[PDB]
């Protein structure tokens, strides 16, 4: 779930 | 120091804008295929607001995950609902400022039963006349709605958020009716409305799996959501899903 993860790691 | 309702009003995402264009006519496919890129969009808005919701983060990155695929649909139901109720008193669909179903645009053969479903939504937005506070509260509390049968694999943090949303829900209450002592009727009112979120979603989550499967419709889907639904759609399907409710049916 590339984008999911990405989100909730981004910032 | 100022109250966690405060936050929760703050850190709300402002309403997008589809840009649909109305000059070319409304079609069933070209309807869907907007509302999904707007959901797209708005899901990614989701994501943000819940790792800025105090407690959220310290929940497993899995759990975080996990919250998010079960509830997303509802989570987006229920502000539709809202908007849709401060808009135009439930009366229409506001999916966008740009984009307002009426009466006269829901008579789509392939759109009608899916706007009823909506509609019913927020009606009881309108039958209840919940408060903006109200609003916000039960909407944290639909992210930690559905859990895996198997659980969490932080169960006690998530146990403590939800108690801590179910008391600042408490405390919306307040603020709308003063101290009644008839404020347990309003309370026993909205979890009885956060249960009837999975029977009234459910609707919506057929709709959506059955498009998204049965590409003969031509509907289409943003990365967004095609990665939480097709991640969803096994699990709903083997039945592994757990809604909580508050009161035994
Ligand atoms: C009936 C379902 C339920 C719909 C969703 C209901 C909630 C919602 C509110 C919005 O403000 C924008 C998009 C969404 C998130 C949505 F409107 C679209 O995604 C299209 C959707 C999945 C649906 O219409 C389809 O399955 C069409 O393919």
């Amino acid at each position: 779930n590339a984008l999911l993860r990405y989100l909730l790691d981004k910032d | 120091a100022p109250t966690l309702i405060s936050l929760l009003e703050v850190i709300e995402p402002e309403v997008l804008y589809s840009g649909y264009d109305s000059t070319l006519p409304d079609t069933s496919t070209r309807l869907m295929s907007t509302l999904n890129r707007l959901g797209g969009r708005q899901v990614v808005s989701a994501v943000k607001w819940a790792k800025a919701l105090p407690g959220f983060r310290n929940l497993h990155l899995d759990d975080q995950m996990t919250l998010l695929q079960y509830s997303w649909m509802s989570l987006m139901a229920f502000s539709l609902g809202w908007r849709s109720y401060k808009q135009s008193n439930g009366n229409m669909l506001c999916f966008a400022p740009d984009l307002v179903i009426n009466e006269e645009r829901m008579q789509l053969p392939y759109m009608y039963d899916q706007c009823q479903q909506m509609l019913k939504i927020s009606s009881e937005f309108v039958r209840l006349q919940v408060s903006y506070d109200e609003y916000l509260c039960m909407k944290v509390l639909l992210l930690l709605s559905t859990v895996p049968k198997d659980g969490l694999k932080s169960q006690a943090v998530f146990d403590e958020i939800r108690m801590t949303y179910i008391k600042e829900l408490g405390k919306a209450i307040v603020k709308r009716e003063g101290n009644s002592s008839q404020n347990w009727q309003r309370f026993y009112q909205l979890t009885k409305l956060l249960d009837s979120m999975h029977e009234m979603v459910g609707g919506l989550l057929q709709f959506c799996f059955y498009t998204f499967v049965n590409k003969s419709l031509s509907v289409e889907f943003p990365e967004m959501l095609a990665e939480i639904i097709s991640n969803q759609l096994p699990k709903f399907k083997a039945g592994s899903v757990k809604p909580l409710l508050f009161h035994q049916k």
